[PDB]
């Protein structure tokens, strides 16, 4: 179809995923 | 061909993390540790627009195939869409945990395969805001990285104990699956996955530093279970060098692989697997992420906040 080339210058959903723990750390930023 | 020598770099005020090149090369999307998006005229190299993303870094993004569409994602957990021409938000997601990887279906910007840490991938549809939790292999809390192939008619995943998945993406249905050992016959995490522009081919990074190359169409031959011999095994085997980000050429003739711990970019020739070159960055830097453009010999690194180029020039 069309597409972009040149660059001539909200709704938020919560996921919910089981047993996935809320203490882990971005490996860019550190470890757990 | 391959770049071989440094020339220049992009500056700006933010502190670039990630980068990633939408799919003609005319633009190149830097995110940022400030969580802004940095959005490069990349044949002038001049900033043709920011967006002000997320609080908190920005880890990974990617483009969709229409070039209208930006997915980011951040290190506290949030994946947005943006609209490139706006600098609006479509819409926001929030995971349990951080996110390693964002990636829209090459061939459905309608679908975006997310990879939190320690937990199965999960596929994103953008139309109703739903997700799909993906199988995984082993046991359920390991880390998963994932990547669409080429067409997206399927998705390679692989987890911390090297076990590679293929599943059809519409279907999920389990085509194939192998698992990386090394010579001690040990597992080793798969770290990567990444498939070349052009052809079936792809590379995966595992933990004891070899970058294997396959054919995916050999992969799908041999099934469930199978001993797919890599075609290539690319290593440093005097430094033993562990790799933060692999990258083919455009045409998939060449390999680009950083070092995780000298500022280094290798480049090897996929089809024989010699090393052509070895680019050498600013001593004492920290390579974060690489980008070959995909139609010309060059390529973009990612060190102390600044993209480096390389060109042949």
């Amino acid at each position: 179809s069309k597409a972009l080339l040149y660059l001539p210058i909200p709704k938020t959903t919560n996921i919910e995923l089981q047993g996935v723990p809320n203490d882990e750390v971005h490996p860019l930023l550190g470890v757990k | 061909n391959y770049p071989e020598e440094a020339d220049g770099t992009l500056d700006c005020i933010s502190m670039a993390l990630t980068c990633t090149f939408n799919r003609w090369g005319t633009l190149l999307a830097v995110g940022c540790n400030d969580g802004r998006i940095v959005i490069w005229d990349f044949l002038t190299r001049g900033i043709a627009k920011i967006i002000s993303a997320h609080i908190h870094p920005v880890c990974s993004l990617c483009w969709s195939r229409d070039g209208h569409k930006l997915v980011s994602a951040s290190t506290d957990n949030i994946v947005s869409q943006w609209d490139v021409l706006s600098g609006d938000c479509d819409q926001r997601f929030r995971f349990p945990s951080p996110i390693l990887k964002v990636q829209y279906h090459p061939r459905d910007q309608n679908k975006v395969l997310v990879c939190p840490m320690k937990s199965a991938p999960v596929m994103l549809t953008l139309s109703d805001s739903k997700h799909v939790v993906l199988p995984v292999d082993d046991d359920s809390d390991l880390n998963v990285v994932a990547s669409f192939d080429r067409r997206g008619e399927y998705i390679y995943t692989g987890n911390a104990k090297g076990k590679i998945l293929v599943l059809k993406t519409d279907s999920q249905d389990l085509v194939a699956s192998f698992r990386v050992t090394t010579g001690t016959s040990n597992t080793t995490a798969i770290k990567s996955i990444e498939f070349a522009r052009k052809g079936s081919c792809f590379l995966i990074n595992t933990a004891d530093r070899i970058i294997r190359v396959y054919d995916g169409r050999e992969i799908l031959t041999c099934g469930r279970d199978g001993e797919p011999e890599p075609m290539q095994k690319l290593q440093d085997l005097v430094n033993r060098t562990p790799w933060k980000k692999c990258c083919f050429s455009g045409d998939g003739e060449y390999i680009v692989a950083g070092s995780a711990r000298q500022h280094a970019l290798y480049i090897w020739e996929k089809s024989i697997g010699n090393l052509v070159k070895i680019l050498h960055g600013t001593r004492g830097e920290l390579l974060l992420d690489v980008a070959w453009h995909p139609v010309r010999p060059i390529i973009a690194s990612i060190s102390s906040g600044v993209v480096s180029i390389w060109a042949q020039n």
